[PDB]
Formats: structure tokens, C-alpha cells, sequence
């Protein structure tokens, strides 16, 4: 993270593509390395179709300039997550800040 | 008034388990700075460390791969297994062991204990499990050494290391983190010009105060006698 | 042109700005020295600024 | 034999190094070189990097 | 090694000179078979012929006639 | 507002410190801005342009 | 060619009638292989590792 | 070994004959330049112990302007000169000395009272210039052991320059052993006032310092 930054860090790393950022809120069922698993908070929930929300991480691969593209999940097993937030830290992002 | 006198190592403050406050009392005036800073610039330097070197992860390639129920990919595995802080008493190498099954952090307190080798530190995380049937199982290989040897350069020789599953990690055998000496005025009982150095060293504990700035001296002697006969 | 291109261009001339320099009242001022070599033991024995 | 050993980067080929290069000098060139002094010739210094 | 060739310059006056009477003494030592007039410092042809248009014995007169004294006896 | 949040911590309001020689352990005169700055490695590397 | 012919011939060790093009590492870089793909023509026979 | 230092191998030290010596000592271990010569730098300015002329009382002259009758040097080029002086006393501590002469001519060192303490590295070193007449010079030059260097302020009075040593500048270069390219070459340089070459200067700096080390070294 920037020890001094403007605030748009997180948004610009939101925004962006390379953070794993929630659908919908739950709780973290199972984290790991390669996926991030969602229990829904049921109220956030279709009738049908009961589902939980399943993130599979992209872990390394090559950018266009041949740097390293993966994702480090940010949260831990059993973790209240909401909607419209970070689970994943992209590359040169740091809990959703983007940090070069 | 053709002789100085030769400092001593008095009272060693032991402040924490890994910062502590050396005092060489009786210091002529103008040899606490010099003896000071020397002290200070081997100590950064040179020290004799237990840094990990090497790690066989069991079902694992490279350092570069995910592995199923840890969170922490490899390459965080082994930035986490560097800061691991080793004191082995008998050996310049010692094989390490890491089992561990179920969920949970992999501290330093689960791996495997040798008659030799300490950890310093038990409640140092390595990686965390996040399932109920994965298990990790790592051996790990510490050894002695000096200052700082990347992996870079470590792989020169090699000694033929045929294996792939051989993740090198980049060693820092150096106890010390911060050497920080303050000369005040001794309350000697007379002779006011009688300096006391305070060497408030801060090691990771793989080396303790008193035996370092002995080590220290000793390097300081045996080059200043090569120094002394040109 | 003739001038020299060996000009010490930006951290050489405030190193020898800051050097050649004199303060109204400093450390050993007013202290008749025999010499350079004198000079320059007196600073860096931390006697003369 | 000479190729392999360069090819290997034997422990005498900076030996060897250190004797082509002693008087050897060498052009440094930067891309605009407007006047003539931006080809200059200096002296090589192996060094480390 | 020698960091200024000003004192070669005065021996021979031009600077090109210098360059074209050094090259070719440098290239008789090289190859080849002639020796330095100068006791060698571990340098290379270059800076020995250098050196030895310093002290004065080497020149495009004395490398000439050298060319006809050996021009000479090689009958 | 800056001088403020240094003196919540316990560093000079000056934004400048004393600070010494490595190598010979004295200590520079005309104490020095020493602080926490954000450096970024662009990708001019060198391993590529040499 | 020549004498090239001779030391084939001395030695015996005969003149391969394939040339090496394979595929190495540049010079300098220096890094674990993470992976390889191998695609193939449609209708040609995959090698044991493909 | 995890304790097996270089030692330097090239030790080759080149002197301007007398008294201005150049150590070129190769290879310390990478840091180690500074840090010895540094060590070596403090202890020869700061403490080396030596005799030098700590005070002068002029038979003729009360304060620190003044003329006598007869020299143009005045007396403050006096006690420059007199600061230059190099005495070497023996087993006395604080020696004195008289300066009665008259003539003409320089003054040198040569025209100061012999003894069997002290003697003087340069005779031939000048103490101050003389009228053409009947002017004459003396006296008490109070010469005094010392370790360091201790000026008038701190204290007529001159000051003691009490250490050998009159310059040292070391500067750490870059050495090679066979593959590696980082170490260092520590060029020591010295020169003295005359009462002991550099050579030996720099063996009892490295003495001094060695031994403050000795309640540490673990053999």
C-alpha cells in the first residue's frame, strides 16, 4: 500500500479487472490459493437455484509485457464477506488499493 | 599518561529475547567512537547465521504453482520459510521437517525437533491450511553461513542438484537487524575523561549479545594483526 | 570555444561551495594554523568546522 | 577448445579478459552526437553489472 | 596504461603523425619479431610504442632508417 | 496538518534528522530530510536494454 | 571438405544427415520452466509427452 | 568455514623516502576498507601519543602581538614555527628548553640547548629570522608528552600537536579476488613530522587498537 496516497487507489483497482471482488455477500465457505467459495447470505439468494458463489483465481500467467498476472485471496475461511468487495488482491494491489 | 585503558564488558541488558543493550564501560576518550562504529560495521556485516536455504515440498514442482488446502501459493511459502529463525547448536546443516494435516496456521512450532537445532521463534506462521483432509509436508534445510548468498549466485556449483521439487530459498545468515552505539560519560571515580560505549544491538535471537560482540572483536583482532606487522 | 568541458557541473561545485565557505562564528575560529595538512586534521578531528 | 570455454565462462577466461582489455579502448557513443566530443574513447574497467 | 599522449605529440609535432609513426613501430613489435626499446611495463604494443616516441628514440625518420639498415643486411 | 501528525508520533516537526556517516560514523552537519516515500521499478530494466 | 574429410575419416565418427535447430534458453535469462503446451496438426501422430 | 575472513596478501608499501609512506594493503573483505581505515584514521589523528611544544615563555615579550627587536617573523610566525618543531624526549616527561642566541642569520633548530632527553629530528629546520645587528633571541620552549592534539583555546600557549602523524587519507578501492568483483583495497597514506616513519606509525596505531580489543578477543 502507498503510506500516502489520494484515496483513488481503491477505487482505480476496483474498477480495474485484475481484483476478485464479490457478487454477492455471504460468508467465506473454503479459501485457497486457486479459489475463493461464497455461502450466500440467503437473503441475497434467488428462490430458486440455491447455489453458493465459487471465484477460481487466474494464478501465474504472463501479461502482455510478460510480467506476472495472479491473484491472492485477500480473505479467510469463514469471513463475512459484502457485496461489491475485494476477495482477491490482483498484481500491485494490496487489499483492493492499487499499490505499484 | 603513555597507556589508555582497555575497555570491559559490563552489565549486559537483556531487554527482549532479541534486543539487548551491551555496555563496554571503561572507554578512553576518542576510542568510543572508533571502537563504536567498528563494532558496529562488523556486526552488520559479518556474523555467522543459521538462514534456510532449501525446501522439498512434497507434491510440488516449482515455486510458481498453487497446492491444494494451503492458501498461501509457494512463493509466499518460502518468503514466509526465509524469516524463519533457526538456532542449530551442533551441525553446519541440519535437514528440517514440517508434517502438518488440517486446517489452521503452520507455525514454527510444528516442525519436527532435532536435539540441536532451536527455533527461536514457535509462533512464527509459515502457511495456512483451509481444508480438512490436506496436509502439508515440507523438508527443510538450514546451515550456517554469512551475509547474504541469493540464489543466484548459491546455483553456481549446484553440487548436481538433480531434483526438480528443490524450491532455493535465498539466504540471509546474519542474527543481527540493527546495531545502534551510544559513547556517554562512564561515572568512573575519578578521571573525567572516561568514556562508556552502549552497543544496543537487536538480533533475531539465533545469536546472543555478549558472544556477538566477542565475535566481533575477534574479527577486528585478526585483521588488525595483520594489520600490525607490515 | 576554448573553455573547459570538464566543468564539475552540480554536485561538485556545492561540495566545494559548502567547503570554501566561512561562517561569522564556528568551532576553532580565529586559530593561526601552520599549514593545509594541519587544516585538515583539525577538521576531521572534529576541532574546526 | 577456446569457444567451449568462453561458451562455459571457465575461472582463466577473466584472467584472460583482464589481458585483452588492459590498453584496449573502447568508443562510447550517445545518440544525438551533436559535436564531436559525443564519441569519446576511455579505457574499460571490468566491472560488476 | 597512459592517460595522456602529450608528451608523444611534441616529439613528432602533428597529431597524425603521431598515430601513423606509433602504428606501425606498435605493428613491428606485434608482428612482428622486433623488440621494445623500453623496458615493458605489461602494456600493450600500442602504449609501449607510445611510450618509446616519448623518450625520443622512435620516429618517422628513425623508423626509416632502421628500414634501410635491416634493407641492408638482409642481402 | 503535516507538522501536527508528526509531532503525534514522536519525530522532529522539522521534517529533518541528524543523521550519521556508515562508513565513518560521524555525523552530517545540516540534519537531513529522511522519510517514508513511495518508489515505483518501472519496467526499464536493464537486463533488457543491455 | 577437405581435411575436415580426413579427421571424418580418422576418427570414423560419420556425418549426421540431420542438423540441430532445437529450441533453447537466450542468453542470460535464467528461470524455471512453468509450464509447456504443445498443439499438433490435425491427423499427426502426438508424441508421447503431447 | 562461517569464520574465515581474507587476509590481505599485497601489503606493498611505497614511501617518499622519509617520512611520507603509502600502504596499498589488498584484499580485506568486502567493508572492511572503511571500516579499518577508519579505525586507524581515528586513532592515529586522535590519540598517538608524542612530545611537542606545549608552551613558549619569550624572555622579552608579554602578550600574543608583539614586536622584538630584530625579527621580522612575528610572534605568532613564531609559534607556528615552533608547532613544527618534532621534538623525540626521552624517559623526562615535560622537558624545558632555552632558546638564547644572537647573530644575524636564520635561527634554526640547531641553536637550542643540547640535553640528553631531548633531540631533535631537524636541526636544520627553522625557528625564526634575525636582525642584522646586535639582536639577540631567547627563550623557555616548554616541550610536554601528550597523546593527541589539544589547541591553544582549550588551554603564552602553542598548539600541542602532540601525535606524529600530519595527514592520513585513506581510500578504499576496488580489488578482485579470482570470480568475485566486490572487495576492497585499502590505500592507507602518511606522512610525519619526522619523529617516526609511517610504516611504523600505522604498526602502533594497529597496536593501540588491537590491544583495547583484548578484553573481547577470543583468541
Amino acid at each position: 500500500k502507498p503510506l500516502v496516497g489520494t484515496g483513488m487507489e481503491r477505487a482505480v483497482a476496483v474498477d480495474s479487472g485484475v481484483t476478485a471482488v464479490a457478487k454477492r455477500g455471504g460468508v467465506v465457505q473454503y479459501v485457497d490459493a486457486s479459489r475463493i467459495v461464497i455461502k450466500v447470505n440467503e437473503d441475497e439468494m434467488y428462490p430458486g437455484e440455491a447455489g453458493i458463489d465459487i471465484y477460481n483465481l487466474t494464478k501465474y500467467t504472463r501479461s502482455n509485457q510478460n510480467t506476472c498476472i495472479n491473484q491472492m485471496p485477500c480473505v479467510s475461511l469463514g469471513e463475512p464477506v459484502e457485496r461489491g468487495d475485494v476477495l482477491a488482491d490482483g498484481p500491485s494491489t494490496d487489499l483492493g488499493e492499487l499499490a505499484l | 599518561v603513555t597507556e589508555f585503558l582497555k575497555p570491559r564488558l559490563v552489565d549486559i541488558e537483556q531487554v527482549s529475547s532479541t534486543h539487548a543493550k551491551v555496555t563496554l564501560e571503561p572507554l578512553e576518550r576518542g576510542f568510543g567512537h572508533t571502537l563504536g562504529n567498528a563494532l558496529r560495521r562488523i556486526l552488520l556485516s559479518s556474523m555467522p547465521g543459521c538462514a534456510v536455504t532449501e525446501v522439498e515440498i512434497d507434491g510440488v514442482l516449482h515455486e510458481y504453482s498453487t497446492k491444494e488446502g494451503v492458501q498461501e501459493d509457494i512463493l509466499e511459502i518460502l518468503l514466509n520459510l526465509k524469516g524463519l529463525a533457526v538456532r542449530v547448536q551442533g551441525k553446519d546443516e541440519v535437514i528440517l521437517t514440517l508434517n502438518k494435516s488440517g486446517i489452521g496456521p503452520v507455525t514454527a512450532a510444528d516442525i519436527t525437533h532435532d536435539g540441536d537445532v532451536e527455533i527461536v521463534k514457535p509462533q512464527h506462521v509459515i502457511c495456512h491450511l483451509t481444508d480438512e483432509n490436506a496436509s502439508i509436508s515440507m523438508r527443510i534445510k538450514v546451515q550456517r553461513g554469512r551475509g547474504y548468498v541469493p540464489a543466484s549466485t548459491r546455483i553456481h556449483s549446484e553440487e548436481d542438484e538433480r531434483p526438480i521439487g528443490r524450491l532455493l530459498v535465498d539466504a540471509c545468515y546474519s542474527p543481527v537487524e540493527r546495531i545502534a552505539y551510544n559513547v556517554e560519560a562512564a561515572r568512573v571515580e575519578q578521571r573525567t575523561d572516561l568514556d562508556k560505549l552502549v552497543i544496543e544491538m537487536e538480533t533475531n535471537g539465533t545469536i546472543d549479545p555478549e558472544e556477538a560482540i566477542r565475535r566481533a572483536a575477534t574479527i577486528l583482532a585478526e585483521q588488525l594483526e595483520a594489520f600490525v606487522d607490515l | 570555444n576554448g573553455e573547459p568541458i570538464i566543468v564539475p557541473s552540480q554536485d561538485v561545485v556545492l561540495g566545494l561551495y559548502y567547503m570554501t565557505r566561512d561562517c561569522v562564528n564556528a568551532k576553532g575560529e580565529g586559530m593561526v594554523l601552520t599549514g593545509p595538512k594541519e587544516a585538515e586534521r583539525l577538521y576531521r578531528s572534529g576541532l574546526a568546522s | 577448445a577456446a569457444k567451449k570455454m568462453v561458451e562455459r565462462e571457465e575461472a582463466v577466461v577473466w584472467d584472460i579478459l583482464d589481458e585483452v582489455i588492459r590498453e584496449h579502448p573502447v568508443l562510447l557513443n550517445r545518440a544525438p552526437t551533436l559535436h564531436r566530443l559525443g564519441i569519446q574513447a576511455f579505457e574499460p574497467v571490468l566491472i560488476e553489472g | 596504461a597512459r592517460v595522456t599522449v602529450q608528451d608523444a605529440v611534441e616529439k613528432i609535432g602533428n597529431r597524425f603523425d603521431l598515430v601513423l609513426v606509433a602504428a606501425r613501430r606498435a605493428r613491428q613489435m606485434q608482428v612482428g619479431g622486433k623488440d621494445p626499446l623500453v623496458p615493458e611495463e605489461n602494456d600493450k604494443t600500442t602504449v609501449i610504442a607510445l611510450r618509446e616516441i616519448e623518450e625520443g628514440l622512435i620516429n618517422n625518420q628513425i623508423l626509416d632508417v632502421r628500414e634501410r639498415q635491416e634493407q641492408q643486411e638482409q642481402e | 496538518e503535516i507538522k501536527e501528525l508528526l509531532k503525534l508520533g514522536d519525530l522532529p516537526t522539522s521534517g529533518q534528522i541528524r543523521l550519521y556517516d556508515g562508513r565513518t560514523g560521524e555525523q552530517f552537519e545540516r540534519p537531513v530530510t529522511v522519510g517514508y516515500m513511495y518508489m515505483l521499478k518501472l519496467n526499464h530494466l536493464v537486463d533488457d536494454k543491455m | 571438405t577437405p581435411e575436415e574429410k580426413l579427421l571424418r575419416a580418422i576418427f570414423g565418427e560419420k556425418a549426421s544427415d540431420v542438423k540441430d535447430s532445437s529450441l533453447r534458453v537466450p542468453n542470460g535469462v535464467s528461470g524455471t520452466v512453468i509450464d509447456v503446451q504443445v498443439f499438433t496438426r490435425d491427423g499427426v501422430e502426438k508424441d508421447k509427452r503431447a
